[PDB]
RNA sequence: ACUCUGGUUUCUCUUCAGAUCGCAUAAAUCUUUCGCACUAAAGAUUUCCGUGGAGAGGAACAACUCUGAGUCCAAUUUUUUGAGGCCUUGCUUUGGCAAGGCUA
């Protein structure tokens, strides 16, 4: 078990953002954080590289196209 | 055998350059076998790394908090300094 | 080990999928596999010009899978 | 903030960070029957999350149950809140607010206080005793409070080290327990969505003594860790429910191969547990190292020298590890404050979800209007100041912040029961230590300081200069009724004020306690039993008021009723000699009062549905089903007020002007009652006639309320009056031989044994009985002493049953100090109570009439 | 629950003309009747033809072996 | 998978010890209490019966069990590549950088 997968699984229940390789940044509640980097959120705000933002009732990005993820640092301390 | 090369830079503020060209400077508090890093107090800058910049040292700097750099897009890493007491 | 993707809640629901090369499809998930191979029943690929072409049920690989967006209530 | 705190696995900053995210918070109440392991389970969790805290080899350390009386008795008395950060199966840490409630039935009110500020219930059931009385009562109360329910089958080791059941028989016992719980839930809940089964993860098997906590998912993950190739979720799906395993095909099938293979649960879960326990307890010195190596557990030489019980605890801690099964069970099935806010507002908030503020609270957003709701009052060690404990439903409470605290009588029309107070400090409430924090976001439990002054039982904390339409939360509806009545006085009257202060304090410490002063200046405390009142008086003597206090012998609060209609239509006029009201009283139908009490009918319903119900269920006339005015003294009171005045004789519009006054008089009269100033129960009052003065100033106010009470009293008295004793339900867990002896005890206390069924899978029997509460004093002690302590009983209020005697019988002679025979017990119960209240020697049937 | 491997096996057994899209190259795809598949996603297409949507040209190659890494999505076609 | 401490047994001394120092239980003295004090309670002190902890010293035979410390993965989802080439705009640190449209 990796420290990053454990931090992604422990980051569920709070608000966090995830930017993919194509620049699409989806921010919302981490509903499902799988061990393969699959991030499923509900009611996530997705902003693409062009600058347009949209809202999704349920989004699910695979771990193969994951670039970075920003979660809260209050749980690490 | 020892594996202390990853633990020597653990808990210190390092600035890593990813494959996309961005520079993330943060406290490397987490690692893994896949090269996935965890940066506490991580700041991402895409313009240039500020090293004695006369005109400006921070251009396009965005603070994230607990950033999770994926090991698939990792290119190289550089050490910046030791971590704080808090 | 070798767990499949989270497709139980999105199975049998009309949602959109993003494939590599800027591809966009919309259909009902009839099932998934362990290698990310999912079945899209009634798939309609939306082209870049705006028109959508219905291709029916197809098999989408997990390598070029960008992201899925549920168009219904889970 | 920054303060000294004990060493813990996580960090306080992480705990504070988890509080902000309402999706990772679980408000859990660990309820169950007496001594079923809830406190030991909480202690196991604390040991897991606190490296420096370790359970003694001989004494089962209890992190909760911090009171001195709790330590001496060994019985949990007050709910203890504990906020921890627990890792899940996947490793994701969740914030857990656990309200360890007492298991004793007398303190069931305490559990209610822990059910208002919780979203999920974990019911602990002994694997040996099974489902007991308090488990059934708590299931009914939880599913009636709209709470998610999960089950922890504690003390599975008793199936292995006490009963020595075969593994298949242990599986049968567990399955029977689960089936019985499911049947109880289905009986108390119309919806069948919440089926409980370990396949769904709703059920966890635990042994808090030896720290053996596991669910199907967790133990399947143990298999996944020891053998990587297996996926734990599907395996956990296949582990339970009479699904056999074929090792020739390595496949799980409902058809049993070889006709001798055990189930998946027995083969994969139960049998390895039996082997571990038997190797530790039987073959330690000769064959423990081999099995320890096979399990990957390595123990030091000093660790292997421990006694058998500590060695079992250590081995099972090393094997099962953290209590991740409990975390799964409470994460997948218990809603978070975000998810579970809507049912809580719909059930408890008076304004309802449809209100704007109800919609605001449905989101449980930290950045909203403050709507904290505290249901507990925790006294400090010195006992001077009280901290109000409760969850924050919206907004965020800050230390040193002005606050409007609303009492139980606060309404929009009358806001007098509200006080502006300054919050002193805020603590996150762990059991033996408190983490001082600057703020607490919505969806978390908090010990507000400085708001204890304007509240006795229940509070509604909100912010001032805002929420002008904010209403209070409904006061705690209690599982049982407080009956046992004791008079309390000081030894030295010069120190009377101290006791008075103490009374106030106990009124704050015990949610269901009722302290008042009767007409004779006698201070009265109402409790649910003898242990409850013992704890109350210990607190009153040692914690709050350090004075010597005399306590009268315990008596019960009787009820008043009628058995047949009034002989003549009673009537009363106002002191103005106008506004004549003519009424009669008749008994209600069987079960109608039970329907009213159990919220089956509500006066808040519209006229159409209420009339339809009263016309179809009890076959009332349409006019009689639509003329009902009010339900008894309080909301949903056992009595009923109806007006049979035909519109031809009485103007309905004019009567409606005095309808509020007449209803107030009815409620007051039913609350007081004319026999011995006791609640009037199961009586139907019909308004036969009503003259009303046309001018407003000659009616209403102090004219019609006392007149209505007088006419209610006359109608009740002319109808044949009777007294209701409170009858307790008693469950005795006794050995097979002692059952007969139990009857003997209940022979001497007017006890009727209803059933004496055995406990399946256990060598004991559960003797159920219906004993009068007035005769129940010392019955527990009598039963335990007569049977050499082998028989234990728990008594809880069940119903009201008419006393055999006739209260209005002046011919009966009663010696001052003699146990009266049954045929006139009511005559003894009416006059003596009349002397305790301070009223006259006896009441006459024409006392409240107008002719004499 | 219709999996993708079972649907691919049914499409290979039916002998219908299916079109496969290239992974990271949407301007040109392949089309043909796959006779069988492999465990690594490699299929044997009979009468394979590369169709480029940009130029509207079709180049046939015959019996071809398509790797599982280059094909991203596969759909059914009437022709 | 290779090195190095911490060994056990017994004797004696010193010191701490409110720990059930003790899963047992005595004696004395004083005060107090009502009887009128083996046949009696309370409070306190002290002495005996003998322990635990730590340290020191002695001598007996064991020296690395333990406690530790020092020391098999190229075919999706991360580490055995969709990888490289073309054009325009702002600055040119005239190397090229930043963005977009492509071909692959």
């Amino acid at each position: 078990i990796g420290v990053p997968i454990k931090v992604l699984h422990e980051a569920e229940g709070h608000i966090v953002t995830c930017e993919t390789n194509t620049g699409e940044v989806y921010r919302g509640k981490l509903i499902e954080a799988e061990d393969n980097m699959n991030c499923q959120m509900s009611n996530i705000t997705v902003t693409y590289r062009d600058g347009r933002v949209a809202q999704l009732e349920q989004v699910y990005i695979r771990g193969s196209k994951i670039r970075f993820l920003i979660l809260p640092d209050m749980l690490k301390n | 055998g020892k594996s202390s090369k990853m633990l020597q830079h653990i808990d210190y503020r390092m600035r890593c350059i990813l494959q996309d060209g961005r520079i993330f400077i943060g406290t490397f508090k987490a690692f893994d076998k896949h090269m996935n890093l965890i940066l506490c107090d991580c700041d991402e800058f895409r313009k240039i790394k500020p090293k004695n910049s006369k005109q400006a040292e921070r251009e396009e700097k965005r603070v994230l908090g607990l950033v999770l750099l994926r090991g698939e897009n990792l290119v190289s890493m550089t050490v910046e300094g030791p971590p704080p007491k808090d | 080990k070798a767990h499949p993707p989270e497709l139980k809640k999105f199975m049998d629901k009309k949602l959109s999928l993003k494939l590599n090369g800027g591809r966009h499809v919309q259909g009902i998930l009839r099932g998934f596999d362990p290698f990310m191979n999912l079945v899209i029943d009634e798939c309609v690929e939306m082209a870049t010009s705006g028109q959508q072409n219905n291709i029916g049920m197809v098999v989408i690989r997990g390598n070029s899978i960008i992201m899925l967006e549920a168009l219904e209530r889970v | 903030m920054e303060q000294t705190l004990p060493v813990t696995v996580y960090e306080m900053d992480f705990l504070a960070d988890l509080m902000d995210n309402s999706e990772l918070i679980r408000n859990v109440t660990l309820c169950g029957h007496l001594h079923h392991g809830k406190t030991c389970f909480v202690d196991c969790l604390i040991e897991q999350t606190h490296p420096e805290i370790r359970k003694r080899y001989d004494q089962d350390l209890c992190y909760t149950d911090i009171l001195f009386t709790e330590q001496e008795r060994g019985v949990g008395i007050k709910s203890t809140p504990v906020t921890v950060v627990l890792p899940d199966t996947k490793g994701k840490s969740y914030l857990f607010n656990i309200m360890d409630t007492p298991g004793h039935v007398n303190f069931s009110d305490e559990v209610t206080a822990g059910l208002r500020i919780s979203d999920g219930v974990v019911l602990f059931i002994d694997a040996a005793e099974g489902v007991m009385l308090n488990t059934e009562r708590l299931i009914k109360h939880a599913v009636q409070e709209r709470l998610a329910v999960t089950v922890c089958i504690n003390k599975i080791d008793r199936l292995i080290l006490e009963l020595k059941l075969p593994p298949t028989d242990a599986y049968y016992k567990l399955r029977h327990i689960v089936d019985e719980v499911n049947g109880l839930i289905s009986m108390y809940s119309t919806d069948e969505n919440l089926i409980l089964s370990p396949l769904l993860g709703n059920v966890c098997f635990s042994s808090s003594q030896y720290s053996i906590c596991f669910t199907l998912g967790s133990f399947a993950k143990i298999y996944a860790d020891t053998f990587g190739d297996i996926n734990y979720q599907e395996f956990a799906k296949r582990l339970w429910g009479d699904i056999y395993f074929n090792p020739k095909t390595r496949k799980f099938t409902k058809k049993a191969p070889t006709s001798s293979s055990q189930r998946s649960f027995v083969e994969f879960i139960l049998e390895p547990l039996y082997k571990i326990l038997a190797q530790v307890v039987g073959d330690v010195d000769t064959s423990l190292p081999r099995t320890l190596d096979e399990l990957g557990i390595h123990l030091t030489k000093e660790e292997l020298k421990l006694n058998i019980r500590p060695l079992l605890r250590l081995v099972c801690k090393k094997f099962f590890g953290e209590f991740t099964g409990f975390v799964d069970m409470c994460v997948q099935h218990i809603p978070s404050p975000k998810v579970g806010a809507k049912p809580k507002i719909e059930h408890t908030y008076t304004g309802g979800v449809d209100s704007d503020l109800g919609e605001a609270m449905s989101d449980c957003d930290p950045d909203g209007p403050l709507m904290c709701h505290t249901t507990k009052m925790y006294s400090t060690d010195d006992g001077v100041q009280f901290h109000a404990f409760g969850r924050v439903l919206s907004g965020t409470i800050h230390a040193g912040q002005p606050v409007k605290v609303l009492g139980e009588n606060y309404t929009l029309e009358d806001e007098e029961d509200s006080q502006i107070c300054t919050v002193g400090r805020l603590w996150i409430s762990v059991a033996r230590y408190h983490i001082e924090v600057n703020r607490v976001p919505a969806g978390n439990w908090v010990l507000i300081e400085g708001v204890d002054q304007p509240i006795v039982k229940t509070a509604t904390i909100t912010e001032p200069r805002g929420n002008e339409e904010a209403q209070i939360f409904r006061p705690l509806k209690f599982n049982t009724t407080s009956v046992i009545k004791i008079a309390v006085e000081p030894v030295n009257p010069s120190e009377l004020p101290k006791m008075l202060d103490g009374l106030r304090k106990v009124n704050k410490s015990y949610p269901s306690l009722t302290t008042k002063v009767e007409e004779s200046g006698e201070h009265v405390i109402l409790g649910t039993g003898e242990l409850y009142l013992d704890c109350v008086m210990h607190d009153l003597r040692k914690m709050y008021s350090e004075i010597d206090i005399k306590v009268a012998d315990p008596v019960v609060t009787f009820c008043e009723t009628v058995v047949e209609t009034s002989s003549l239509k009673c009537f009363a006029e106002t002191p103005n000699k106008k506004n004549k009201i003519t009424m009669i009283a008749e008994p209600l139908e069987k079960g109608l009062a039970e329907d009213i009490e159990n919220e089956v009918v509500q006066i808040t319903w519209n006229r159409k549905k209420l009339g339809e119900f009263f016309q179809t269920k009890y076959d009332w006339d349409l006019l009689a089903a639509r003329s009902i005015w009010a339900f008894g003294p309080d909301a949903t009171g056992p009595n009923i007020l109806v007006d049979d005045t035909l519109p031809s004789e009485v103007d309905k519009a004019l009567l409606g002007s005095v309808k509020d006054s007449i209803v107030q008089g009815f409620q007051w009269g039913t609350r007081e009652g004319p026999l011995c100033d006791e609640l009037i129960r199961n009586v139907k009052f019909k308004i036969l006639d009503a003259v009303v003065a046309q001018e407003p100033l000659h009616r209403g106010g102090g004219q019609i309320i006392p007149t209505a009470r007088r006419v209610v009293y006359s109608a009740f008295l002319m109808a044949t009056p009777r007294l209701m004793e409170p009858y307790y339900f008693v469950e005795v867990q006794a050995p097979a031989d002692c059952v007969s002896a139990v009857y003997t005890v209940l022979a001497r206390r007017r006890g009727h044994v209803t059933q004496d069924a055995p406990i399946p899978g256990s060598p004991l029997y559960t003797i159920k009985a219906f004993i009068p509460a007035i005769d129940s004093f010392g019955f527990e002690t009598d039963l335990r002493t007569h049977t050499q302590g082998q028989a234990f009983s728990l008594s809880v209020f069940h119903h009201w049953q008419i006393v055999p005697g006739d209260p209005l019988d002046k011919s009966i002679v009663i010696r001052p100090l003699e146990p009266q025979p049954a045929p006139h017990l009511a005559r003894e119960f009416m006059i003596k109570t009349r002397r305790r209240k301070g009223l006259s020697e006896d009441v006459s049937i024409s006392k409240f009439f107008d002719d004499p | 629950m219709v999996q993708p491997i079972n649907l691919i096996f049914r499409y290979l057994q039916n002998r219908s003309r299916i079109q496969v899209w290239l992974y990271e190259q949407v301007n040109m795809r392949i089309e043909g009747c796959i006779i069988g598949f492999d465990e690594y996603m490699n299929l044997v297409l009979d009468d394979a033809e590369e169709i480029h949507s940009k130029t509207k040209s079709r180049k046939q190659l015959g019996r071809i072996m398509l790797k599982g890494d280059n094909i991203t999505l596969l759909q059914s076609v009437s022709n």
